[PDB]
């Protein structure tokens, strides 16, 4: 097939398809390069008619409109979404240079804890990505340190890619199988708060099993952080954000507005 | 880039 610089970012045609970066229940993420200036790309193909039903189908593309729509530094930027060869391929900004989940693994390999300004640095970032997404009244739905991108200048860049086979984050509203809302995202966002500082999930276990990660979540059971190390402004904001109950969790705004004063300050 | 800044530009903090 023929390139078409009139069409732009919205044909196949234009891009290379390079090589897969993800694996979903519904698509395939790829990195591909726009052959109209040369620009990598990140691509998601939707198999909107064949894995859906009407349904999920009408629900997905209501989802990509609001989300084609957002536009924060801190958030991977849609560039297109058209619907070529039965499939609803959407055109994403491409964060290659690594994330928060290679930034953990690196500290704990090199068995040192991340510095509290360091953890503001970066989490102010997500909050501001977040906050961005809540006020136009958009879920993320899937908020791990994987999907935390890092650009190589140090810029945060939300994205998606994502006998247990569950969430990264078990959530009480999922053991209670009651649905996800915005609230849910604050859990998620408590959870990596803390991985940030402990290096763990707060929910992990050497050896973790269903049974007794549903006890820890039921009494909100996580060793608490080293106080020596880290504050108490930091500790209080993990604390309040992991609650069993979505509607006593702080909304966004008051996560940014506290992320956004401890950065100012350790800073 | 922002990794080997990172470990460089931060307090060695152990872990007991």
């Amino acid at each position: 097939k023929a390139l078409r610089p009139d069409m732009g970012y919205n044909t196949l045609a234009n891009f290379r398809i390079e090589k897969k970066i993800g694996r979903g229940q519904f698509s395939e993420v790829y990195r591909a390069a726009c052959l109209l200036d040369g620009v990598p790309v990140a691509l998601k193909k939707v198999q909107i008619f064949d894995l859906m039903d009407a349904k999920a189908r009408a629900d997905c593309i209501k989802e990509i409109d609001l989300l084609k729509q957002l536009n924060h530094p801190n958030v991977i930027k849609f560039y297109a979404s058209f619907i070529e060869d039965n499939e609803l391929n959407i055109v994403l900004e491409l964060a290659d240079a690594g994330d928060l989940s290679r930034m953990i693994k690196h500290f704990k390999k090199q068995k040192r804890l991340i510095p509290e300004r360091t953890v503001w640095k970066y989490f102010v970032q997500l909050c501001s990505a977040l906050e961005h997404m809540h006020s136009r009244r958009v879920m993320h739905r899937d908020i791990k340190p994987a999907n935390v991108f890092i650009t190589a200048t140090g810029v945060v860049k939300l994205g998606d890619l994502g006998l247990v086979g569950t969430p990264y984050y078990m959530s009480p509203e999922r053991i209670h199988e009651n649905g996800y809302n915005f609230k849910s995202d604050i859990w998620s966002l408590g959870c990596l708060l803390y991985e940030m500082a402990a290096l763990q999930s707060p929910f992990y276990g050497d050896k973790m099993n269903l049974y007794s990660l549903c006890k820890k979540i039921e009494q909100c059971d996580y060793p608490p952080l080293p106080s020596d190390h880290y504050s108490e402004e930091l500790r209080q904001l993990v604390n309040m954000c992991i609650n069993p109950d979505p509607e006593k969790r702080p909304d966004v705004t008051y996560v940014y507005d506290v992320a956004k004063r401890m950065h100012a300050c350790t800073a | 880039g922002w990794l080997r800044k990172e470990l460089e530009n931060a307090e060695f903090i152990p872990m007991p």
